[PDB]
């Protein structure tokens, strides 16, 4: 018998995909222990998701303290030479 | 005496407006390529004080 949490079934769960997509989008580093619950790391097999902060949009969005020029909120991967 | 005008985008002066894609700056820029050359410099005399 198989349950949604059982190890051979995880790739069929829509939620396992969606939460691994979230984890990649919300991380800043491959250091999972700092950023996620032990429950999340186990339930979503986050060791095997390519989490590194490269997919988080905030890695690329500018957020300077003072904003005279409307530079804040621009995303470098949307520029002409990217 | 020849004045030689070259422009890549037309016949004459080209003026271009732009927004900076990042910085909330607008500009206007003009260009023209020009040379001047005597065909025959003997056809010309300066008057001197």
């Amino acid at each position: 018998m198989q349950l949604r949490r059982s190890p051979g079934m995880r790739p069929m769960d829509r939620d396992w995909h969606q939460e691994r997509a979230r984890a990649r989008e919300q991380a800043y580093s491959s250091d999972l222990t700092s950023q996620f619950s032990e429950s999340e790391i186990v339930k979503y097999e986050l060791d095997t998701a390519q989490i590194d902060g490269s997919d988080n949009p905030r890695t690329y969005i500018w957020n300077r303290t003072i904003d005279l020029f409307g530079m804040n909120g621009t995303d470098v991967r949307e520029l002409r030479n990217r | 005496i020849h004045t030689i005008l070259y422009a890549p985008n037309g016949q004459d002066v080209e003026i271009k407006d732009y927004e900076d894609p990042i910085r909330d700056i607008t500009g206007v820029n003009g260009r023209l390529h020009v040379d001047c050359q005597y065909s025959q410099g003997r056809s010309s005399a300066t008057v001197q004080y």
